[PDB]
């Protein structure tokens, strides 16, 4: 019962004729399955190791230079020569000064001169990559039924976690009472790895685009060195200064942490402290419910009085959890649970923990329940003790349907054609939205990539306002649709 | 179940360093963050601060911010808590405890069961 | 910090009977947050906690501890009064600041 | 600099947020808006360039909004 | 950030080498060659929404330059 | 000359003490006492509440955190005063006297 | 404007107008930085700490 707190929070009900369903667990996100005589279950991706990423290119932050030195050429005698260029962590550069009898040249003109001094880097940023191969996952499944403690069983929890590693498509968590469940996870294409750079700066790490990474105006190293001297592209973080066309001078050009922090704007930190882990992106699991079995069915059902321990709380996501006790006889039985209207004549909400049991007699077990809009009855137990708890859903039916659109629009911008594969169960249409997506957003990140939410608004308005002017009406709804999405993405994006 | 060994009773003069290891085992030692608690004998319990063993980060109480420091070895399976400044008023028994940590390695809420399991304990008398 | 944990300093009961401990606090932890942790202490033994929730209980302690909270006091009560129960019972709670604050203590001696 | 070529349109953004999100959501336009208040004289002058160089309302308010915008960033 | 106001345009400039000229002078516009090297397809689209905005020949590539400055810059 | 500093910027910062202090949904906003303390940077936001959290509601939770800021290295603005400007020149007369 | 070992002849206003903590320069202590959140960056992702 993880999934209750979180604000990110989705519902996925049904199941194929296969009885699977296939899910995106986002980090940060949760997600609870509930299928028919099927166990409600809570999917969670709670990690994402990276191991054993290889360092792909070194950049300087912070040089120093050192050993400057200076050679002057008499006008028309062409350029002068420092020993000191033959060395590549030497900085020089070639410019011209005024030369004449006074600073002890025959001829009046520009002299060559070269000024050398030695690089050195005192701190750097490696970038390494990581290949999905050694792309670990880590997924925690928690029965929804029960109580939600970690402390009941002493050599580990009531969740289990799978980790799902490419090398075994495969993930089969048993679950003590519940059966086991079956995830069929396809690491590989939840984070495109190997398009993309684990940059390291000092104790801060982000996950930035590999050709972005490599094209960083830094000083770098090809990450295979050893000497760690010869760096490329110093001039980069040198100044060469000529003043008055008299003297010839090099200066570092300060340090550039604070200024890589701000073109990291945009980038999802990451943590390389140990391991690598990344909290972030997503991984598309199928589920496998045949082998998953209710814990509490051939239970009698429960007689006796109940008591709520814990008052009625509304979940954000338009639930309701309620904490009970049981004492009565028979203690291993299922509880009475229902939703009903004001007469009684109907039984209006559905139950999130689907059987409700009383594993122990003085254990509290806690109830999630979706009551309907408006006043209801939550009624828990058999008449003679029977309670009757009065509940009011503050939302209305269209406004639920509103946010669940809104939710949908919001998971197709977050993922891309994933969002096709959230809570589909086959079936053509699914994957014709998906391919029709796949193709539309080929075009669309062609189209606007590296161009900023500002940008990307301006042009939904361009376009909505050329779509609103054509004097062709397929032309005219097509250009208008466009630029709405693209309105709609740049406010959405950022994230 | 988890099982947490401290160590033995040190008496120290005051103004001295003090430095007592909590060993736990039975679980995985940087899933778990491990605080400290101290009580004077015959007084009540004292809470002194925690220490993550998943990245290190530590929190000590307002009343030992100064004075107090607590470490801990990823591989020796130990965290140490040691005391800069003695005084008589420092002369307690100090409780080691544990409270398990987020998936994420955080420590910003604890576990509603933040000290099931505590050390035999280790009496300093200062 | 401060002990704002505030319980009576002693406390008894007669064998087999109900008796209750309450334990009072500011409404930063006690009053706010659900992390109301009775602990008991025996003499020499190292502390044992008995309701990790307001009311909630380990595996091991028996059902005859029951604990409340209303406003900003929790109690712990304990039905059936033993001879066993005669140690210490320490309130705690996790300060809306991120510590932990003990209470002053219960010692509980049954006739 | 590194600075100047930030990490924002790569197309790898997910739920979680971003580096700056917040902080950077609205800087460039902060900072378009100050250069605007700081040196009025530039500002006049785009507007009468884009009005002469527009013929529709359209064309001029776009070339206008292009200029103000690129003044700042240029430098 | 700080760097994003570069004192660029704020007169005061004498006959003398100022900071980063050289190395400054055309850095901008090098960003903008690598940003239409590396996004040709924001190019493409700049290109067909200045040439359907604006009718005559000199407004299409006033907006088109326009846009392709402002969209790596617009950071 | 006498140039008057009239701004120190922060060029290098640093944070060292980070206090938090959490509320329950519909309490509003957290207090902390570093929260007016003037060398201290706080930010409020809202996090997920709910009875693992402790709260007992389920919403977003009022959250302060705050670090202490101390700066490493600062960048001097200073200002002279014109009247302070001493112009240096050199008059040669060009006789052609050898040195 | 002088920074560490290096110093510029810089536009007044654009000295007052740049993004960074300052202090009015007659702060002995420096215990007053103003505009500290230019230098920092408060972080929540998941909307699950700070
Ligand atoms: C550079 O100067 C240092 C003295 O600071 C000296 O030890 C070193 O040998 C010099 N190296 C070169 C290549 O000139
Ligand atoms: C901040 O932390 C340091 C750590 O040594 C401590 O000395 C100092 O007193 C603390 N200041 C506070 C908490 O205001």
């Amino acid at each position: 019962m993880r999934c209750i707190g979180i604000s990110n929070r989705d519902f996925v009900e049904g199941v194929s004729g296969g009885s699977w369903v296939d899910i995106v667990l986002e980090h940060g996100s949760c997600v609870t399955t509930m299928a028919k005589n099927k166990p409600t279950l809570d999917f969670e991706l709670i990690k994402t190791e990276a191991k054993h990423p290889a360092t792909l290119r070194k950049y300087c932050i912070e040089a120093k230079l050192t050993n400057t030195t200076t050679a002057s050429r008499c006008p028309t005698q062409g350029e002068p020569s420092l020993n000191e260029e033959q060395d590549k962590r030497f900085v020089c550069k070639h410019s011209m000064v005024d030369r004449g009898w006074g600073n002890g040249c025959g001829l009046f003109g520009k002299g060559g001169i070269v000024t050398c001094a030695m690089f050195t880097c005192k701190k750097n940023m490696e970038g390494k990559i990581v290949q999905p191969e050694n792309l670990e996952y880590t997924i925690v499944i928690t029965p929804h039924s029960g109580e939600e403690n970690a402390v009941g069983q002493d050599t580990g929890k009531h969740g289990k976690e799978i980790k799902v590693t490419p090398q075994s498509s495969i993930t089969e968590a048993e679950l003590t009472g519940y059966g086991t469940v079956t995830m069929e996870c396809s690491p590989r294409t939840g984070l495109d790895f190997n398009e993309m750079v684990l940059l390291q700066m000092e104790n801060k790490a982000w996950l930035v685009h590999r050709q972005w990474f490599l094209d960083l105006p830094l000083p770098w190293l090809p990450g295979a060195d050893t000497q760690g001297s010869n760096w490329i592209q110093k001039e980069t973080l040198v100044t060469f200064k000529n003043p008055h066309a008299k003297k010839q001078d090099v200066v570092v050009l300060g340090s550039q942490e604070g200024a890589m922090h701000t073109a990291l704007t945009g980038a999802t930190e990451i943590q390389m402290s140990s391991g690598n882990l990344l909290f972030t992106g997503h991984l598309k699991c199928r589920l496998r419910m045949d082998k998953l079995q209710l814990k509490g069915m051939s239970y009698s059902m429960c007689t006796g009085k109940f008591k709520v321990v814990k008052e009625i709380a509304e979940t954000q996501h338009g639930t309701i959890v309620i904490r009970v006790q049981y004492e009565g006889d028979g203690s291993p039985c299922k509880i009475p649970f229902e939703i009903m209207d004001l007469e009684k004549r109907h039984v209006l909400g559905r139950l999130i923990t689907v059987n409700p049991i009383v594993t122990e007699k003085d254990s509290p077990v806690n109830i999630e329940a979706e009551p309907p809009f408006g006043d209801s009855y939550i009624i828990i137990g058999v008449e003679p003790g029977q309670l009757k708890l009065s509940w009011f859903k503050k939302g209305s039916s269209i406004g639920q349907m509103f946010e669940t659109t809104m939710r949908g629009a919001k998971r197709m911008a977050i993922l891309g054609d994933t969002a096709w594969d959230f809570g589909s169960l086959g079936g053509v249409f699914t994957s014709i939205g998906k391919a029709l997506h796949q193709v539309f957003g080929a075009i669309y990140g062609a189209a606007f990539s590296g161009v900023s939410w500002t940008m990307k608004i301006l042009i939904g308005v361009v376009i909505t306002w050329i779509g609103m002017n054509s004097r062709s009406t397929s032309l005219s709804v097509s250009l208008v649709l466009v630029g709405v999405v693209t309105l709609y993405l740049g406010v959405m994006v950022q994230a | 179940e988890v099982q947490l060994v401290e160590s033995g009773a040190e008496v120290k003069k005051p103004g001295a360093s003090v430095k007592v290891s909590c060993k736990a085992s039975g679980y995985t030692f940087t899933s778990y963050a491990m605080h400290w608690v101290r009580q004077a004998p015959g007084q009540r319990l004292e809470w002194m601060g925690w220490i993550n063993a998943g990245n290190g980060n530590t929190k000590y109480s307002q009343k030992f911010q100064d004075r107090v420091t607590i470490t801990r070895d990823t591989s020796a399976s130990t965290a140490y808590m040691e005391l800069s400044s003695l005084r008589s008023e420092d002369t307690a028994i100090y409780y080691c405890a544990r409270d398990k940590v987020d998936d994420y390695g955080d420590y910003w809420f604890p576990t509603l069961w933040y000290f099931d399991y505590w050390g035999q304990g280790t009496l300093v008398t200062v | 910090s401060q002990s704002a944990l505030t319980q009576p300093a002693s406390v008894s009961g007669s064998p087999g009977q109900s008796i209750t401990i309450s334990c009072t606090g500011t409404s930063s932890d006690v009053g706010g947050f659900n992390y109301v942790s009775w602990f008991q202490q025996h003499p020499g033994k190292a502390p044992k906690l008995m309701l990790y929730d307001v009311t909630s209980r380990p595996s091991g302690v028996s059902s005859r501890f029951s604990g409340s909270k209303s406003g900003n006091t929790a109690s712990l009560t304990i039905s059936g009064l033993q001879a066993e129960d005669e140690a210490d019972y320490y309130c705690s709670s996790h300060t809306s600041r991120g510590t932990w604050v003990f209470g002053g203590g219960t010692k509980l001696t049954v006739l | 600099s590194v600075a100047l070529v930030p990490h924002v349109g790569m197309g790898l953004e997910t739920r979680t947020e971003t580096w700056m999100s917040s902080e950077g959501a609205w800087k460039h336009a902060q900072r378009i808006e100050t250069w605007v208040l700081r040196h009025p004289g530039f500002t006049i002058m785009a507007a009468i360039l884009a009005y002469t160089i527009g013929t529709t309302y359209f064309q001029r308010v776009l070339i206008f909004i292009l200029l103000t915008a690129v003044a700042p960033s240029m430098t």
